[PDB]
């Protein structure tokens, strides 16, 4: 859209080589890389795990549908992973019973605590202050509050499925 | 009398009456259009003593 | 305990055992709407708890 | 800016439009109140 | 045994000394440019008073 | 009295009046931070921010673009300012900062910051001249001046960009 | 009482109304036309609520409610007992926050700014206005707009989701929710990369626009840039209001089903109906 | 007297006090238009004495 | 009394002024127009003998 | 500014609109108080 | 600023002003007070 | 005593003073009108054995 | 600033005016009392 | 004890002092007002054997 | 800021406008007391 | 002991504790004035034995 | 020890101190006075023997 | 900042102080315990 500064209207520039001294740099500030996006040893554990999670969820999903590829599209909105029955309480429940819930849950939550220590190891990286995982630690605080509150009444029965319709149910 | 056209420049009065007169005449329109007596794209071929009359007051 | 008393000779109310010049209405905020006191009452006009589940 | 005599032949045909759109408004709520009054 | 305290309301009055605790803290910060304040009788620090102007020390390069 | 300004009257809370021309002296929208640092900006490693683009041939105009070198400049009365010699850029966010520009029916050469001008038809089409609607073709004389021709410090940033600020309140005033 | 920097900037000009004449400064604030008639609306619409509390149950802060007319009341104006009252404030609030936008313009040009405030404000002003004047005028009754009360508001708000069985289902209402929780995201990453980079650890450097968009682009694959996140930040903040007008809006005027079955269209598109 | 002109441009005095008439006006006449006594629309066409009361 | 125009600009305390009584007298007519008693649209053709009062229920 | 010859022009259309308006209103308020009295 | 023979002159206009609306409104409270007595 | 006007500058006392004024007359006015005993409007014209009076403890 | 003198005017101004203001509050008052006591 | 004022300006003191005890005195009344025992406007002319009293100890 | 003397000064008034309101306000609830004891 | 204000600013420091003063006895006096036993505004006239007391265990 | 205090400046760590020792004590106090057996304000007065006691086991 | 005399006469108010007021807390909870004992 039209905009009310010239600055990228038109005559937007070309650095053919890098800047930092479009491109991008290969070097540090300080002893941090400054090409690739940043992932180091907490950010390729997050992937992984985070990864298993987001494909336990789908496989879930998809299985629900009788592996029907076109209600896996049709009714996508409407699927979901399922927390357990509310009479296991916190017991370990079956796996296509809440048992496969608990696994996704496990492995996002793991996934997600790694992308913080990754954010919070390029924050000082960067030589910058924590503002940044501090803030994401908040995000984290509520997130968290859907297991302990489960946990605190007593059911993973209580938990929030995972699924786009069926989490507002929830 | 004519003076008054150099208190204000006439281009914008009229903008600013015409404005007002057609908000003014759409206004009246949707009201008597809304209500029981006048909405006469309905009822506009009722005779006077035919259209609606609202509520009197009671006997006592 | 409904309305005033209203004198025979004049339809008019007595307050407290003299008249009242006007006619008399029971002042009440509006639309009648009256305060929760507790929880309590609250409770006191719904039905009884639900009976334990059938398992 | 408007000169008093571009003032003085304006006001002309506003007062002659001003008075036209009342005598068709009147006209209006004459046949309006011969069709059904409203007092 | 109490019963009109309980824990959601002594949490929600935590909150609060926490939060009017933080607008303090936030108004001080406000203040660091343009106070103290220019008036006739004499310059003027509002409530909460600011913390100082502050310098930042720029990265060298010889 | 060199004094910028007076009240309007003796009440608390009443606006001042410029004394001498606002764009100059710089009052109100003209006015700039007069205690800004006299220093350049610069970028992580230490070389200047805000430079002319012949000074570092990394820079170049994206293909396809129009380089507005060469354009006449039209200013607020349409009358033709000068034309653009060269572009300034700036080195830690690649982007084009100032116009300089080389007035016309004068011997001086000008910076214009990238916020004032605009293309005809918002660059969509044309673009065969740059339009200033902020200040006269005249009042471009005024615009101040760097001190050098290769660097631009804070202090210089903040004059001419409250320069072309003020112009959409002064530029059509008999204030001056 | 004026900042060390300021009284340089005081200066005539810019009104929109009124010439000279409101052309002035109470305290910090300025004043100008729309300064007084924003006075008068706020001081007419806050006595009628303070009426509105008088005539009603209680005084508690809470639960102080000036309800709208019944429907059956269509367009007319209520008698004043029977939301009326809440008309005549509806039309102070609506002056007022007309008035507050047009004095910030006047502010905003004094200062030689942009628009961009003003219009920003007029997303707000559009979803309140969607709510008491659009919506029930394409309803047909007045009685349709929210109550003013600070817990009554949220009764209707309960009462008017379940109008449709399941609102979370309302289309325009997703899209609006991903505005607000996106928006309150990269408030939180904006905020916290300036504040990184100028309140580094104990004896470090003050940081740099570099340092701001090489952490941004680990973060978010790209670097959007210095302009581009202010840009971001009000398309975000401004577009969830006018998607909650949107939701709104249609909610009713246009669909009167439970939103669930809106989503009948999407299990019947022809590949696979 | 004269001089509130010296104080209030006429030019815009002028222009306000017509915004402000014609916003009464319009007020007055919605009140009235609503009213069960003076809902001329609907019943301006009764008698005073046939005319609503406001009486309970 | 009048060198309170010395302390005071008189062009806006009579903006004040003008502001302040328009609104005061808004205010206290919705206030009565809000009344059963002074509701005088509906009601301002009553005699003071059959206008409205307002009392406490009776208390038995 | 203006000058006060010109203060004392406008004030006498000023006044003379303003009181014009009042008995034009005053009528208005006759025909209507004839009509349906609210007192 | 106005001198101290405008403020005077200025004071009393607007002492007389709020004489004349106190007369107004105190006929206005006597009309209204015997249509329908609030004490 | 009158250097207290030399800490204050007059001109913002009358200000803070008159806003003070303004509120708690309307505070106290629109309270009294909210009671039942001074809801004077409604009531205003029952003599003082007529007004409300709130309930008692109970009678033993 | 404000001489010693300027505020020894003003004092006798404020108190005066302070005290007659709570001097027809105390009329009022006193009406108050003879019309509804509250206690 | 005087030179708490070379502490502390006496300007702003002040101005804290009064904003304080402002505050202070709308929260009590506000807190008796809103109790039945000295809900005064409506109940104040009631003796001091008539007021209400929160209920005492069950007895055994 | 203040002087020593002036500091001196002030602090007279400050006691004895606190002593002047702690006396208005003892009267107040020893009234208060003996319209309606809270213990 | 004194160095403490060496260590830190008595003016900060004294206006840190009147604000933590005043914030604990305004919870103490709301946190009484809740219970049953020390809602001194409505009960405060009764006799210490009269006063409510919390349940005892049950005997059984 | 006292190194310590080289390591963290001692004003950071008493006021880091105050704030721990005053969020614990508040916690504890809260604690205690939500629970049956402590809820010192309304049930302070029981003797110790009267005071409640969670449930023991079943079947001894 | 203070010299170390002016800390050692803060202190002394400052102590003195506490004191002070914690002896009027004292007498408060004298005056609580015989009204109502918690214990
Ligand atoms: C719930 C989650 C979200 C909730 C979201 C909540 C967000 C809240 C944002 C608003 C807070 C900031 C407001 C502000 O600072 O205004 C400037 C003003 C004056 O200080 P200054 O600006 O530095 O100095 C100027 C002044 O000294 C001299 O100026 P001048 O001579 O030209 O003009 C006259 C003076 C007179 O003062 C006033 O008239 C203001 C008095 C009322 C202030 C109330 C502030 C709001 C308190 C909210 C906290 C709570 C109060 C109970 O100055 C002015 O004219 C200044 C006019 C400022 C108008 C600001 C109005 C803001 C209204 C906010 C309403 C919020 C409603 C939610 O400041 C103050 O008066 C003190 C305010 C300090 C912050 C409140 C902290 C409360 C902590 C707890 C109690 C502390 C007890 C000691
Ligand atoms: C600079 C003055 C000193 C001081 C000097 C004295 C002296 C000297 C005596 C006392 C005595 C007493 N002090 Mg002292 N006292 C100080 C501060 C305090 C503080 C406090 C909060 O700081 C408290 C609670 C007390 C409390 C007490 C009582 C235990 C006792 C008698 C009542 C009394 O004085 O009431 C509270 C009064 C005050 C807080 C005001 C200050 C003290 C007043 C002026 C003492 C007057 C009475 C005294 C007997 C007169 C002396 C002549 C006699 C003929 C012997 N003091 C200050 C710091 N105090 C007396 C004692 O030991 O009795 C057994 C005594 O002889
Ligand atoms: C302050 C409160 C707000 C908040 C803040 C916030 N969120 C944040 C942050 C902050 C400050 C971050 O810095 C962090 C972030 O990274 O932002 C970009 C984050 C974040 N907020 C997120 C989401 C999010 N935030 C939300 C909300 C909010 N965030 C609040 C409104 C919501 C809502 C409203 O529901 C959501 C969904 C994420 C985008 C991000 C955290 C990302 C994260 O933890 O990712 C974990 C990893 C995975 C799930 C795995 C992905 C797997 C790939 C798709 C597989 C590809 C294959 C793979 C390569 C295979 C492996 C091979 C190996 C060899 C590598
Ligand atoms: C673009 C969309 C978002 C937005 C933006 C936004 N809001 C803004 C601005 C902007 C850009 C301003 O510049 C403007 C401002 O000046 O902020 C300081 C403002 C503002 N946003 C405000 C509030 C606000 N914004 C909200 C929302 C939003 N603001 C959106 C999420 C909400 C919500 C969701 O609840 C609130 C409460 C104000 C702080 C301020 C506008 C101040 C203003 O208009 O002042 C003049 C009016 C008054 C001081 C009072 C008027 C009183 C009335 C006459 C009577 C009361 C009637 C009212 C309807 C009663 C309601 C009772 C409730 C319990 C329901
Ligand atoms: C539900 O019931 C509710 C609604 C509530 C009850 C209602 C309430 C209210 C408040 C009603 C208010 C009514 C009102 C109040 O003011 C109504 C006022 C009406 C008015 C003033 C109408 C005026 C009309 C004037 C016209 C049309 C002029 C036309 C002029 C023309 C055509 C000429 C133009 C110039 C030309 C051609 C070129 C000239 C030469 C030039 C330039 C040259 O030679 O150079
Ligand atoms: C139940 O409902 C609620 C609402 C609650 C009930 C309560 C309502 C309340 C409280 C109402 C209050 C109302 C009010 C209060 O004061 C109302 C006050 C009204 C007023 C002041 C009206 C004034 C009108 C003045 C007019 C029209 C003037 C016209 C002038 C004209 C035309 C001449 C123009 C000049 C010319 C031509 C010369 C130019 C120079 C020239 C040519 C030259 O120089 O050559
Ligand atoms: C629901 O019940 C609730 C509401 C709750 C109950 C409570 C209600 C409350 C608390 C009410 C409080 C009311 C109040 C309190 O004070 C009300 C105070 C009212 C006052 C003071 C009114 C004053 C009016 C003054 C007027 C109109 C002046 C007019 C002046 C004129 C016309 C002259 C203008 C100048 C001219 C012509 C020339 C100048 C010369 C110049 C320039 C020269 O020569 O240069
Ligand atoms: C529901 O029940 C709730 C409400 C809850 C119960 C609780 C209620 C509470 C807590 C109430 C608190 C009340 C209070 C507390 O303080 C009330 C205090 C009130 C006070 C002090 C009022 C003071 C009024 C003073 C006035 C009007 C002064 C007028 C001055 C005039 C006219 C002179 C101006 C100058 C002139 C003319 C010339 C200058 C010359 C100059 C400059 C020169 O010549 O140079
Ligand atoms: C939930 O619990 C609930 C239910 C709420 C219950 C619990 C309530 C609680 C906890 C209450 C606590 C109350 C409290 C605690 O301390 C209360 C403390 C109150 C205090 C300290 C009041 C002090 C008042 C002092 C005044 C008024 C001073 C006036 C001074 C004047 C007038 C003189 C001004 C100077 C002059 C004239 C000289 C100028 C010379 C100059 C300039 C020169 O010479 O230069
Ligand atoms: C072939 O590959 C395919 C095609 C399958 C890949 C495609 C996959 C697709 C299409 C995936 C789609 C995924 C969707 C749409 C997901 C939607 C997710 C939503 C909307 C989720 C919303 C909310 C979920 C929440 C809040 C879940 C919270 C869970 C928590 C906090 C669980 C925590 C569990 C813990 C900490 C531990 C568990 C282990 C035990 C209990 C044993 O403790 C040790
Ligand atoms: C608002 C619409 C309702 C009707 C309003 C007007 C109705 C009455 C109109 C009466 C017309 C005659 O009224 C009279 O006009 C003359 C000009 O002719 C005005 O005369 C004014 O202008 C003339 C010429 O510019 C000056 O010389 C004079 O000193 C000045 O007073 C008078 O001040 C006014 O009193
Ligand atoms: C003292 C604060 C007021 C509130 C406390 C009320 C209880 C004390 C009653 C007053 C008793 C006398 O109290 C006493 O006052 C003197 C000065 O007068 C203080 O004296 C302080 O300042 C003086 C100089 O001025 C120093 O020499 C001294 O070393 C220092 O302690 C004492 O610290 C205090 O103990």
């Amino acid at each position: 859209m039209l905009e009310y500064q010239n600055l990228f209207t038109r005559v937007q520039v070309r650095t053919v080589p890098e800047p930092g001294i479009f491109s991008y740099l290969a070097g540090k500030f300080g002893d941090a890389q400054i090409g690739p996006i940043y992932l180091g040893w907490a950010g390729v554990l997050s992937l992984i795990f985070g990864f298993i999670a987001i494909e336990i969820i789908g496989l879930n999903m998809w299985a629900s549908v009788g592996w029907d590829p076109v209600e896996f599209i049709r009714q996508l909105p409407w699927l979901a992973l399922e927390p357990p029955p509310p009479q296991y309480g916190l017991r370990v429940p079956p796996l296509n019973q809440g048992g496969w819930y608990l696994m996704a849950g496990f492995f996002l939550t793991v996934s997600i605590i790694l992308w913080w220590i990754r954010i919070y190891r390029r924050a000082r990286a960067l030589q910058m202050g924590s503002h940044l995982p501090w803030a994401f630690a908040s995000a984290i605080f509520l997130y968290s509050t859907f297991f302990f509150q489960p946990l605190l009444v007593g059911s993973w029965s209580e938990m929030v499925p995972f699924g786009i319709f069926p989490h507002l149910d929830w | 009398m004519h003076r008054i056209w150099l208190m204000y420049d006439p281009r914008r009065v009229m903008v600013a009456l015409v404005g007002f007169l057609a908000v003014l005449a759409l206004v009246i329109h949707f009201v008597l259009l809304s209500s029981q007596r006048y909405s006469w794209i309905e009822n506009g071929t009722l005779g006077a003593d035919q259209a609606p009359v609202g509520a009197s007051a009671p006997a006592a | 305990p409904t309305a005033w008393p209203v004198d025979p000779t004049t339809g008019q109310t007595l307050i407290n055992g003299r008249p009242v010049v006007g006619r008399v209405f029971i002042m009440r905020k509006t639309d009648g709407t009256v305060k929760y006191p507790n929880v309590a009452d609250v409770v006191a006009h719904e039905a009884l708890a639900p009976l334990p589940p059938v398992v | 800016g408007m000169t008093e005599e571009e003032a003085r032949r304006f006001h002309g045909y506003m007062v002659t439009g001003t008075l036209g759109y009342v005598v068709v408004a009147s006209v209006a709520h004459f046949l309006a109140w011969s069709w059904r009054p409203w007092f | 045994m109490m019963e009109y305290i309980d824990g959601a309301q002594i949490a929600l009055y935590a909150f609060w000394l926490f939060f009017f605790g933080l607008i303090i803290y936030l108004r001080r910060e406000d203040k660091r440019e343009g106070y103290p304040l220019e008036s006739p009788q004499g310059p003027r620090d509002g409530w909460p008073k600011g913390a100082p102007k502050k310098t930042y020390v720029h990265r060298d390069h010889g | 009295s060199d004094v910028k300004f007076v009240p309007a009257d003796n009440y608390n809370g009443s606006p001042i009046i410029p004394t001498g021309n606002p764009m100059i002296d710089g009052v109100g929208p003209a006015s700039w931070a007069e205690d800004r640092r006299d220093e350049p900006d610069l970028t992580y490693h230490g070389s200047h921010k805000i430079v002319p683009m012949r000074l570092d041939p990394t820079f170049s105009i994206a293909k396809g673009d129009p380089d507005p070198r060469g354009l006449p400049v039209i200013a607020a009365d349409k009358q033709v300012a000068g034309t653009v010699v060269e572009l300034w850029v700036n080195r830690s966010e690649p982007q084009v900062s100032y116009y300089e520009v080389q007035l016309a029916s004068g011997e001086r050469r000008v910076l214009l910051p990238t916020g004032y001008v605009q293309w005809p038809n918002f660059g969509l089409w044309g673009n065969d001249k740059l339009l200033v609607k902020s200040i006269t073709a005249a009042q471009f004389a005024n615009v101040p001046a760097t001190k050098r021709d290769d660097q631009i410090t804070l202090l210089e940033e903040d004059k001419i960009c409250a320069y072309y600020a003020g112009g959409h309140m002064y530029a059509f005033a008999e204030r001056s | 009482a004026m900042l060390s920097f300021e009284k340089k900037y005081r200066v005539r000009g810019g009104t929109l109304i009124g010439g000279d004449l409101f052309d002035f400064w109470f305290g910090p604030f300025y004043v100008g036309f729309f300064g007084v008639t924003t006075i008068f609306f706020v001081t007419l619409g806050t006595l009628l609520c303070v009426w509105g509390a008088a005539m009603g149950p209680t005084w508690n802060l809470w639960q102080i409610n000036i309800a709208p007319p019944d429907l059956k009341y269509g367009l007319g104006l209520a008698p004043l007992r029977e939301g009326g009252l809440w008309q005549i404030i509806t039309l102070c609030a609506l002056g007022a926050f007309g008035s507050w936008a047009l004095r910030q313009a006047e502010i905003a040009r004094k200062l030689g700014m942009g628009m961009h405030i003003p219009w920003a404000y007029g997303g707000a002003i559009l979803a309140y206005t969607t709510l008491v004047v659009i919506r029930p005028f394409l309803l047909g009754a007045w009685g349709h707009g929210f109550p003013y009360g600070i817990f009554s508001h949220l009764d209707w708000v309960s009462n008017v989701g379940y109008q449709y069985l399941h609102f979370h289902y309302n289309p325009a209402h997703m899209i609006a929710v991903t505005f607000f929780f996106t928006n309150c995201l990269a408030l939180a990453m904006h905020g916290s990369l300036i504040l990184s980079v100028t309140n580094p650890p104990k004896g470090t450097p003050t940081g740099t626009s570099e340092q701001e968009n090489v952490f941004f682009r680990d973060l978010l694959g790209y670097s959007i840039g210095a302009i581009g996140i202010h840009r971001l930040g009000l398309f975000l903040a401004v577009g969830a209001a006018v998607w909650s007008a949107i939701c709104i809006v249609i909610s009713g005027p246009f669909w009167t089903q439970g939103w669930p079955e809106w989503w009948n269209w999407w299990l019947n598109l022809p590949i696979w109906k």
